[PDB]
RNA sequence: CACCCGGCCCGGACACGGACAGGAUUGACAGAUUGAUAGCUCUUUCUCGAUUCCGUGGGUGGUGGUGCAUGGCCGUUCUUAGUUGGUGGAGCGAUUUGUCUGGUUAAUUCCGAUAACGAACGAGACUCUGGCAUGCUAACUAGUUACGCGACCGGUCGGCGUAACUUCUUAGAGGGACAAGUGGCGUUCAGCCACCCGAGAUUGAGCAAUAACAGGUCUGUGAUGCCCUUAGAUGUCCGGGGCUGCACGCGCGCUACACUGACUGGCUCAGCGUGUCCUACGCCGGCAGGCGCGGGUAACCCGUUGAACCCCAUUCGUGAUGGGGAUCGGGGAUUGCAAUUAUUCCCCAUGAACGAGGAAUUCCCAGUAAGUGCGGGUCAUAAGCUUGCGUUGAUUAAGUCCCUGCCCUUUGUA
C-alpha cells in the first residue's frame, strides 16, 4: 500500500537531510560542499559536489563503492538502483560551506585565528 | 549500607567430572551411571542429572520424580 | 561479551562478504533485520565492531541514530586469516575498478 | 534475567516514542510523521523543504 | 490506449508550470486528444512551534509553511506513445504517476 | 524520570600477567529464599565450550556539577531610526566633521544648505496573505444553464442521465494604484489636507543593522572543555511510591452572580485544516457506548463539514429562584498489562460561595474590542492551555506629552 503525497513529500525531505548529515560528517575533510538526489523509478542518482574528487573516489574508486553499499544497506531500496556520482565543485570559492570547513581545518592546522 | 555486603555465586570447582559417568569393569561393561534424557536432540549426547529425590536435565530443563 | 561463536563468524562473513557494516543503536532491538533467521542480536553486532574497532581494523562513522563501519586492509588480512578463506577472494568493496 | 530486562511494555506512551535525530523524548513533532524534537526541526527545517512566509 | 491519466505533483510552481506545458505542446503537435490541466487545491503543511530551546522569553513562535502543487493532465492516445512522451519529460522537483484506467 | 525505598544486569573496549580441554566459563528443574516463576542467593547436582573469569594500566557511560569555561540557536537592550570605513578638513591628543541651521516624512525619508566629497548596512525596496477581472488558459476528484425521464401538487427536488460553457469553485499567466486627475495650503521644493473616478486612496504579516547583556539553556543533541562518579555505579533495567503531598501569600485563567435571562421544542448559515486512524450506513441499549458490514493514503469517503451564539414559539417571575453547579453518596461504560490518592465518559441524587468586587492594575482603534463555537498541537486514555479558523459585531478617538518610557539637539556634572 501507498503513503499520502504529504507523507511522500516529508519522507523525501528527512531523506534529503539525513543523507546530508551523514555525507558532512564523512566528507568534511575533503571539503563536501552539497550534494543532488535525482529519482527515476528505473534508478535514483546521488551527485556529490567536494573540493578535491579525486580523494572521495579514494585508491581505483574505492570509497565511493562503500558509501554506495552503505547508503544501499541502511535507506532499504534494492541494489543496482543507485550510482554515487562525484561531479567537481565549478568555483570553491563562492561556497560558504566549502570556505567554513577550509577555515576549520587550517584552524586544526594550528595556525593564528 | 545496612546489609553487611551482598557477594556473587562462585560456581564450586569439581575435577574431571565425566568420570562418574561412566563405570568400566575389566573386560570392559561401559555402563552409565546417571540416566539417560528421553527428549529428541538430548538423546545419546547429554546424561540427565540424579538429585537426592529428582532427576533433572541442564539443557531441555526436564524434571522426573 | 559473551556471545555463541555462530553469532561471532555470521556477523564476521558478512562484513567479509559486503565490506561494510551498518547498526542502528539500539541494545534492546530483538534481531539484526540483514541477519534474519541466524537470530543475532543487534547488540551482538555493535559489541563486535566496537571490539574489531578498539584494535583498529574498522573504521567508524556516527550519523542522527545509524553506526557505520568500513572494513580496512588490515581487517582484510586479519578476516581472511581468521575465518581461513584463500587470498584470491576479495571484499565487494574491492571487487570492481 | 533474560524476561526481566526489557520486560515492561512500551506499545504506546511518550517512553515509547523518541527523536529520529537525538533520540531524545521531549517536545516531539509527530505530525506528517516528522518523529522529530522541536529544536532539533527548527534546525533541519531549511533542508527538509519547509519554509518561513508568514 | 484507453484514458491514460498523468499526475503532477510538485512544490515548486514554475517548474511544474514548465514540464506540464512541454507535456501538453508535446502531445499537441501529434494530433492527440488532451484534457488541460485540472489545478486541485493546494495543500499547506502548517508547524508552529516556540523559537527558544530552553523557553524563558517572550513566547515567540516560528511559523513554517510547506506548498503542495498538484496538475492532472488526461490523454485519449495508445500506451506506447504515452510511455515515450512520459518518459523524455524528467525534471528533478517534480513527481509524475501515470494511471490506465 | 531526573527524586525516595529495595532488588537483577555489564552493555568494564583494547593491552600485559595469571588461570586453563585433566574444562577458563555459561545457563538452570526442585525446595528454601524474594514483592517477583529474579539460578539474585543457599542446598543439590546437571548444562555451555577460550566467546569468558581474576589482577593492574586504559576505556565507556550519564536528565551528575559549572551557562560566571564554552559553541549553537533564543530572548532582551530597542520597534525606535539608528550605524560605519576610504580620501580630504580641524585639534599635541582622546576625538570630531561627513552623520547638518530650517522645512518635510512612519523613517539619518526627502528637499535644500554645505569643509567636505564619494560610499556601505539598517529604513524603503523585497517576499507571502486580503481586497477587484461576466477579459485570458482550462476542468466526470468543482459547479452552473438548458434539455430528456421520473416523483409530487406553470412551481419544488443535493431525484437520475446527456449538450453550451466557466458566472459561481479551484489556480497558473497577465492586468490594476502611481498622491495619477481636480481645488486649496506649502521659502509655489520636499511634501500636506480635501474631493471626483474607483474593489481599493494607511490590509495583516515575514525578514530585520552596529554594539552589548557575566540574560536563559551543559535537563534537545553522537555540540563541548575541565571536574565528579564508574561494578554493594550518579551507567542501565525491573517492581513500588513521589512529582498532585496542605494552618497560608502571590501569577496566567475558566464558570458565574441572572428576566437583553435560564429551561423545553421548532427553524437556519461557516472557515482553517487533519485523517493507515478519520469515519458513512444498518441493528441493540435511556445514555456513555456495544456489534455487523462499507468508503477514504484523500477537491474522490467522512462531507452539501445540516457548529454554537443568534432567530421564532413554550414554561418560569425578582424569591440564593426552574440563577450558579462547587463539594459529596451510590451505580453503569471505554482506554490500558494496571485507574485506589477517584484517567476520561454517562445516569440519579446532594445544591456551598457568588447580589457586579477596596486600594490597586491589564489589554485594545474596525471586520478591531467583546460574545460565540470549530480544527491543529500535546493525544493508548485527553483541554479550564496555547496555536489557528470562521461567525455575530460595537462605544469612543483622529489628539497630547500630564503619568510611564523612547529618539535627536543644547547645556550642567565631584
Ligand atoms: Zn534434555
Ligand atoms: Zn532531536
Amino acid at each position: 500500500v501507498q503513503i499520502s503525497k504529504k507523507r511522500k513529500f516529508v519522507a523525501d525531505g528527512i531523506f534529503k537531510a539525513e543523507l546530508n548529515e551523514f555525507l558532512t560528517r564523512e566528507l568534511a575533510e575533503d571539503g563536501y560542499s552539497g550534494v543532488e538526489v535525482r529519482v527515476t523509478p528505473t534508478r535514483t542518482e546521488i551527485i556529490i559536489l567536494a573540493t578535491r574528487t579525486q580523494n572521495v573516489l579514494g585508491e581505483k574508486g574505492r570509497r565511493i563503492r562503500e558509501l554506495t553499499a552503505v547508503v544501499q544497506k541502511r535507506f532499504g531500496f534494492p541494489e543496482g538502483s543507485v550510482e554515487l556520482y562525484a561531479e567537481k565543485v565549478a568555483t570553491r570559492g563562492l561556497c560558504a560551506i566549502a570556505q567554513a570547513e577550509s577555515l576549520r581545518y587550517k584552524l586544526l592546522g594550528g595556525l593564528a585565528v | 549500607y545496612t546489609t553487611p555486603k551482598k557477594n556473587k555465586h562462585k560456581r564450586k570447582k569439581v575435577k574431571l567430572a565425566v568420570l562418574k559417568y561412566y563405570k568400566v569393569d575389566e573386560n570392559g561393561k561401559i555402563s552409565r551411571l546417571r540416566r539417560e534424557c528421553p527428549s529428541d536432540e538430548c538423546g545419546a549426547g547429554v546424561f540427565m542429572a540424579s538429585h537426592f529425590d529428582r532427576h533433572y536435565c541442564g539443557k531441555c530443563c526436564l524434571t522426573y520424580c | 561479551m559473551l556471545m555463541p561463536k555462530k553469532n561471532r563468524i555470521a556477523i564476521y562473513e558478512l562484513l567479509f562478504k559486503e565490506g561494510v557494516m551498518v547498526a542502528k543503536k539500539d541494545v534492546h532491538m530483538p534481531k539484526h533485520p540483514e541477519l534474519a533467521d541466524k537470530n543475532v542480536p543487534n547488540l551482538h553486532v555493535m559489541k563486535a565492531m566496537q571490539s574489531l574497532k578498539s584494535r583498529g581494523y574498522v573504521k567508524e562513522q556516527f550519523a542522527w541514530r545509524h553506526f557505520y563501519w568500513y572494513l580496512t586492509n588490515e581487517g582484510i588480512q586479519y578476516l581472511r586469516d581468521y575465518l581461513h578463506l584463500p587470498p584470491e577472494i576479495v571484499p565487494a568493496t574491492l571487487r570492481r575498478s | 534475567h533474560q524476561q526481566l530486562y526489557w520486560s515492561h511494555p512500551r506499545k504506546f506512551g511518550q517512553g515509547s516514542r523518541s527523536c529520529r535525530v537525538c533520540s531524545n523524548r521531549h517536545g516531539l513533532i509527530r505530525k506528517y510523521g516528522l518523529n522529530m524534537c522541536r529544536q532539533c526541526f527548527r534546525q533541519y527545517a531549511k533542508d527538509i523543504g519547509f519554509i518561513k512566509l508568514d | 490506449i484507453h484514458r491514460i491519466r498523468i499526475t503532477l505533483t510538485s512544490r515548486n510552481v514554475k517548474s511544474l508550470e514548465k514540464v506540464c506545458a512541454d507535456l501538453i505542446r508535446g502531445a499537441k503537435e501529434k494530433n492527440l486528444k488532451v484534457k488541460g490541466p485540472v489545478r486541485m487545491p493546494t495543500k499547506t503543511l502548517r508547524i508552529t512551534t516556540r523559537k527558544t530551546p530552553c523557553g524563558e522569553g517572550s513566547k515567540t513562535w516560528d511559523r513554517f509553511q510547506m506548498r503542495i502543487h498538484k496538475r492532472l493532465i488526461d490523454l485519449h492516445s495508445p500506451s506506447e506513445i504515452v510511455k515515450q512522451i512520459t518518459s523524455i519529460s524528467i525534471e528533478p522537483g517534480v513527481e509524475v504517476e501515470v494511471t490506465i484506467a
